[PDB]
């Protein structure tokens, strides 16, 4: 009942995904700097007589726990800010997390966050 | 008459100091102040318009600029320096060393046009302006203050460029980031600079660099370029203390980017100035040059509305103003300076001053309109709006900066 | 009498290169050597200090430095530099000319302290101790070695600052550094330099600004100049070399730090000798250098217990007394040197040597300690353990280094 | 005869700036365009053999370059420069200066070398190997063009080295690159440059420190100081639009590396060339010298199957061979040329060009040849793939460039 | 029965937490640099006229894999060790690994390890 | 049955996984630079007289959501192509993801890739 939300998106979003998850009380986070790679590919590069055709796009990773009782809110209103229609926008992934723990406090799951 | 080898040797020297500010001072210190995916957009449109205005320099440009013809331009006698003797004689030096000093003069005011374009720009847009503001505008501006012409026949006072250089590229940056517009994100997103110490290194390359653009005005090795010199160290001391003291009172910290800033806006100021007045002179043109580059950058710069990523009006527009002003106070007798020409009091000389600094805001801004408005016909200004998401750099230069 | 040009000309340029040396060069040098969320500190400091360093020797510390007086301070004649005519010939040279050079040796003096300081000292304790410990400090050492007071009198060998520069900042430092105490983490945590390339760039403008600081010792374009030229050609590579080879047998690796750090061993050793001494001699005292600042880094490092990140007393302090201490040998006409003043031997060259590097000792660590406990006393030294933590750049200043 | 102050001051700078092109321009130049686990292993072997080469330079170097002696050698009258005093001339400047100025090309000519090597090489092979090389090729091709020998005998034009620079460090490089063999990934894997702005700045100073390496090499501050200047800045400025519009045209956009190649390649190109020719030939040289260095590091090193990683033959090799070559036509009267030597015609020269072109090329591959094979039979020249994996830094120097 | 745990912490506390681990048999881990947002918050940055009230704080992300019998004390040197009191020290995540495997030799789970 | 794959592996194995990886109908991923502790171990550093003898080593962590169909032959194919023999060629780790999600079309699971 605890998830672990992860989601990828163009770096120029992160700050409206960021305002979007706080209005609905959600604050806490991390934030992971990524190299993205599927149907948006990256432009040429050349150095001298070096031709690169296959590159990386950055991206940003956004991992953030949450309550099983906020999922789907949380998919809409990181959905809703991340979009911007053109490919490479990117994922959301979710996985169970089995514990959360405050290492300061030791309060567990939703105290923990 | 004779060349003076001392003199020869001071001067090639200064110009290298003058190349320096250029290549790679002022790169590095736009390319730290923009961010990652933009900083080989800078550094490629600094080497490059430096390369082109290299070639236009000893194609035509020292010809109109430095030769005598009238009030707003010279000759086209000088064509690829045609016409000059290899042993000529410019003052104290071999007139070939002047044609590279003065050379080194257009390729900075160049230089520094271009932090007001970063980061949208289309960098064929920038070579197609550059051409024809050099052409028409540095060429005229230095002809008329340098070269015999209209402000020199007026007795202004500009040694070593307060309008020539920082007044006539901060007016061409600001036309420039208006008609451009503003980058995407810009009132909402965040524009870090990308890497401070870079920064920093394109400060102390730009000052270091300053020593043979403020001495070498002088023509020569002599007391003139020492007065020079001293009040370069003291002006710019002056205004880093003054910038940060602003800042540490007004916002609560001292900066490293405001003690570059405040590095920069002493160097701007005292350069109209540094060759007329005293020492205290100098140190007042500092105070004044750091905190009038604060509220330039800060209360000004929300003032106007406009875009200039790398802040060259608030600091060399501004600054330039101020030190073009204040160098026909200083520029007293009775204030430690050098004295008024005959029959000048201080009241008239202001009003040269004034009238200079008019002339150069209005010309450079004609000019830099039709030329922008050039490239914008033929080129196009700005990039497409995903070019400038993704970042000049992989998109006008199939390059990343940072490969790990 | 009257000033030639053409060394008007060499002096303007060397005090370019001095000043280069501060601005960038100990800033990244230093940078490069700390971590990340400190660099900008560091470059603010020097920055900073150097501007402030800048206003004070034009306002009184020229005058007290290099004026007459007596033994250990001169005069308040030249208060803003009141009093010097611009035409007024200091040597060969115009006198303001000599003023820019001189200043330029105490704004690098300073750079030099903060090194020790670094990571856990206030920013506004620095400037208070830089304004007690350049007036207190460096003005009167300068006079008593330069200026015709104490040390001078008594025919001590110092052309470039083994005392003036080296020991005197070493001292300073190292009080500091056991003032302030060690950096939170000291023994358990890592302190890696964050960016060696910035270190080796430091290092290499350092290196290239030196000549200015060794050659234009002379004050002239001279024989004497180019002696000490090649000395510091020669004095650099065989500490490096001295350094490498040292490092490479006793802890198996050459590295690049090594490389760096003997550079400027022999910078050091060869700044009181320079030009006094033959090439023989500079190779000689460039390997000693390089092994003894080695030395210094390690074995000595670990016997002091103290926190010097930038082992400013490891490089500077033990170099500086080994070159001040070599002066007095190899300055011997029969050595390859100039030869020792009249009525002067080895024996009696040698206790001058040591009786200058005593004073030094003991008059910059006596000031030292009273300016940094004035800024105990008004500001505190030490910030707080979280900003530590946090890092200086953040807490101090406002603005991270590098921002993606 | 005496010295000229105003050479000795010219020349004293002018050394400062070569040395600059070494410490730290060719470490940062190769140090940004190999990747980030390699990059210390560049810085350090740029200012090992830098020390090296200095220390060798006084002890012999010096004497069997420049002394009278045969067709290919000098002598060893100026062992540690024993037997010069300290106020001899040479030329119109202190002959102490005339060392360093040439210590100072010996340095960076081998410093050229290692960009070659790059990524693979052993540390201690590099060291064995310059000095095999120093001595048996730079040391006799020195002689030969400017110390009276063969080529000087000849009637060679080479301003300030085409030949003794940069044709012998790229033949070395390349020699050195076809015996140690490919990087292992060498066809498969990624090798991008790790820091282009690190690449500019490099770039920015072998520019800078250039205009001292080409005007100094008339040994005075002269006319032909003059217009070796003011040559050099229109070659650069030529090549940079030659290599920047051959990229754009061909390949589809102008490049950061483009632009800093083209700079290089001008400087390359106009070397021999840059005191005996007009602005004019300049300007072609340059254009011609930029597309050839296109052409070089492109379609030439695919021909080659040679892996030079910072293609130092491409550029240097190339634009030397072209710029040498060039210098044979537009030395002429006729092209705005000082004019040939009495009884040669450009027919002549160009046989002379090609001739001293040919015997740098045997000379300096036969001797690098030897060096490489004497490093191998000691040392071993190549490091073990794994240690090439985890990068020459960790391995060869026991550091990380860059700690977080 | 294979674990992933993920622990944000505190850059300086990273020695302490793998020197505790490395104590009780677990030496085998990977460490990536993430940016935090949460209660604790970076000061404010200032930069000319820019002003930035929001920013991030370094953090350090260490995920180990580990056997479930390993996760209660794993948990407990782990939080002993990454603890200051103060707000920020960060979260222990535990997760379910369906599957671990030791690419160059095939062994899988506990012996993957 | 939709999985999220992680793999930790030597750098210059990367190009080799991402071809592995594309012949197979996979060229979607997403990587991040991360520090490794193990097995493998960094060489000593020394810079003047601070020795240190514990460093970790760059590795590159590929995460890939796949379908389960996928997994084995994923396995496989990642396993041969980042295969060296040497000691630190890394690990696979493989959980389970409850929800993949398209931010761009809302398309879930396999249309989600
Ligand atoms: N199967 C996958 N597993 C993990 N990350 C992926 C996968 N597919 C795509 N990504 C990540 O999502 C980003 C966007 O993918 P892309 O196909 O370009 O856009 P879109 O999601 O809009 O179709 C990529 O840059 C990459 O980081
Ligand atoms: N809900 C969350 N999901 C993921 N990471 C989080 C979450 N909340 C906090 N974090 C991470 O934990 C770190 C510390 O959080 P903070 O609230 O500042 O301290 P504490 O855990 O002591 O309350 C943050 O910097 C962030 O990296
Ligand atoms: N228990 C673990 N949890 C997470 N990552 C690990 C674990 N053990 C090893 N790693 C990662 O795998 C990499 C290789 O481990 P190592 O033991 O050196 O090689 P091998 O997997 O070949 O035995 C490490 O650098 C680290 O990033
Ligand atoms: C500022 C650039 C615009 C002018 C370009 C044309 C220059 C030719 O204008 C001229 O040069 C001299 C002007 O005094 C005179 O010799 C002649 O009037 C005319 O030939
Ligand atoms: C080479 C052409 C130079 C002269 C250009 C004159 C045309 C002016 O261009 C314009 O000026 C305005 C800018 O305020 C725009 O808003 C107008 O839409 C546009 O007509
Ligand atoms: C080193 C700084 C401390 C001294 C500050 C006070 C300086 C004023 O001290 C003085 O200057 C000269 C000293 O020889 C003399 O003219 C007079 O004795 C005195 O007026
Ligand atoms: C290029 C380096 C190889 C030569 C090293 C040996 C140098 C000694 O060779 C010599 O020096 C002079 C040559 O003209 C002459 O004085 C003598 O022939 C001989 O003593
Ligand atoms: C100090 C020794 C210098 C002379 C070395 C001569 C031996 C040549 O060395 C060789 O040359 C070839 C390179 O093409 C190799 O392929 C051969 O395997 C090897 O015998
Ligand atoms: C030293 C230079 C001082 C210049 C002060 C200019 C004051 C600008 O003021 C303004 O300019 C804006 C356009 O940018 C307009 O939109 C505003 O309406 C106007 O108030
Ligand atoms: C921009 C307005 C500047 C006003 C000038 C104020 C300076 C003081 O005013 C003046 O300075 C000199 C006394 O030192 C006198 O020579 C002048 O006659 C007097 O006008
Ligand atoms: C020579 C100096 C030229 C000054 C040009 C001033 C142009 C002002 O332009 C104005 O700028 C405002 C701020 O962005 C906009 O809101 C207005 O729409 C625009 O017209
Ligand atoms: C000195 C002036 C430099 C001129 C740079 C040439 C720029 C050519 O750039 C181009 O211009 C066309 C017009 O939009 C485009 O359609 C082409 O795609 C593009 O290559
Ligand atoms: C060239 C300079 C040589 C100086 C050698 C000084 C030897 C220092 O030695 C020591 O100093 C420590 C304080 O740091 C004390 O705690 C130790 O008790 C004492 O042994
Ligand atoms: C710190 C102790 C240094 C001792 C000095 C050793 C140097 C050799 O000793 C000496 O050198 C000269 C011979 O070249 C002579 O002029 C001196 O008389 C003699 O003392
Ligand atoms: C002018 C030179 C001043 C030298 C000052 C020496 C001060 C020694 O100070 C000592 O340092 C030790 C090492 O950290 C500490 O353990 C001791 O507690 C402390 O008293
Ligand atoms: C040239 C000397 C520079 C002086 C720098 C002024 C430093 C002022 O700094 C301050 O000092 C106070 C005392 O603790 C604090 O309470 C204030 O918060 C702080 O602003
Ligand atoms: C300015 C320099 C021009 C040199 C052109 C050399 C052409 C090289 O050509 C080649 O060299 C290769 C070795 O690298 C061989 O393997 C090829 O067989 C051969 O065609
Ligand atoms: C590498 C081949 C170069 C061929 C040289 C072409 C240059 C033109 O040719 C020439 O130039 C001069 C006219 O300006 C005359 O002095 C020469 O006699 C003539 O040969
Ligand atoms: C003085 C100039 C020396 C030129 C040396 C040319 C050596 C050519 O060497 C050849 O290089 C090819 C390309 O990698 C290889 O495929 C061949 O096996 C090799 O023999
Ligand atoms: C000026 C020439 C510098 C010489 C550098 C000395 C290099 C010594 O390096 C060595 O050589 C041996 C031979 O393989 C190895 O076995 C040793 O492990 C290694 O230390
Ligand atoms: C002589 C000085 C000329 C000043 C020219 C000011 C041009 C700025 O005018 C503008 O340009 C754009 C339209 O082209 C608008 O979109 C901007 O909002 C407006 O500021
Ligand atoms: C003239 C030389 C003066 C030397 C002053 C040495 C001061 C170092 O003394 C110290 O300072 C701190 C107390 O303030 C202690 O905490 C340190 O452990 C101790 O080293
Ligand atoms: C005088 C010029 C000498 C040129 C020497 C060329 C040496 C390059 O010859 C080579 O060296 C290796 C064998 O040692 C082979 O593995 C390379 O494939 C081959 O190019």
């Amino acid at each position: 009942s605890m998830k672990l939300v992860t989601v990828i998106i163009k770096p120029f979003k992160l700050e409206d995904v960021r305002e979007a998850l706080s209005s609905i009380g959600i604050q806490g986070l991390t934030v992971t700097e990524v190299k993205g790679f599927g149907r948006q590919k990256g432009h040429a590069e050349l150095y001298r007589g070096a031709e690169f055709s296959v590159n990386f796009l950055p991206k940003v990773k956004i991992d953030v726990a949450i309550a099983d009782d906020q999922l789907d809110e949380v998919i809409d209103i990181v959905s809703k800010a991340a979009y911007t229609g053109k490919i490479g926008d990117g994922k959301i992934f979710v996985a169970e997390l089995q514990r959360v723990i405050r290492i300061r406090t030791g309060e567990a799951d939703e105290a923990a966050l | 008459a004779v060349a003076d080898k001392a003199d020869n040797a001071f001067m090639m020297i200064c110009t290298a100091l003058v190349l320096f500010m250029t290549i790679p001072g002022i790169a590095l210190f736009y390319g730290g102040l923009i961010r990652g995916k933009n900083v080989l957009s800078m550094l490629t449109q600094v080497t490059v318009t430096f390369a082109l205005v290299c070639i236009l320099w000893v194609v035509y440009g020292y010809s109109l600029a430095f030769g005598e013809g009238n009030n707003f331009f010279g000759n086209i006698n000088w064509l690829m320096l045609k016409n000059i003797e290899l042993t000529a004689v410019m003052g104290s030096i071999y007139q070939y060393i002047h044609v590279a000093f003065q050379g080194s003069f257009a390729c900075i005011t160049v230089g520094l046009i271009v932090g007001a374009l970063a980061e949208r720009i289309r960098f064929s847009a920038v070579l197609i302006f550059v051409v024809v503001w050099l052409t028409l505008s540095y060429i005229p501006i230095a002809h008329m203050v340098w070269g015999g012409g209209l402000l020199a026949s007026h007795g202004a006072l500009d040694f070593a460029g307060g309008t020539v250089v920082h007044i006539n590229a901060a007016i061409a940056g600001l036309v420039g980031a208006y008609l451009i517009g503003k980058r995407v994100g810009f009132g909402k997103e965040a524009f870090k600079p990308h890497n401070l110490p870079m920064v920093f290194t394109g400060t102390a390359i730009l000052y270091i660099g300053w020593f043979g653009f403020n001495a070498g005005s002088a023509g020569t090795a002599n007391e003139i370029a020492a007065l020079a010199f001293v009040n370069t160290v003291v002006a710019t001391a002056a205004a880093i203390l003054g910038w940060i003291f602003g800042e540490w009172a007004l916002r609560g910290k001292p900066s490293l980017l405001g003690a570059c800033s405040g590095a920069i806006a002493g160097l701007v100021g005292v350069t109209p100035a540094c060759g007329y007045i005293g020492v205290g002179g100098a140190l007042i043109i500092g105070v004044v040059a750091g905190l009038a580059g604060l509220w330039g950058v800060t209360m000004l710069k929300r003032l106007l509305r406009v875009d200039d990523p790398c802040d060259v009006f608030g600091v060399h527009g501004v600054c330039g103003i101020v030190g073009c002003i204040m160098t026909g106070i200083f520029a007293a007798s009775s204030l430690g300076g050098v004295g008024f020409a005959e029959g000048v009091t201080m009241g008239h000389q202001l009003l040269v001053q004034l009238e200079s600094i008019a002339i150069t805001i209005v010309w450079s801004g004609v000019v830099a309109f039709i030329g922008y408005k050039l490239a914008d016909l033929t080129v196009g200004l700005r990039v497409p709006e995903e070019q400038e998401r993704e970042g000049l750099d992989v998109n006008s230069h199939g390059e990343n900066a940072y490969n790990a």
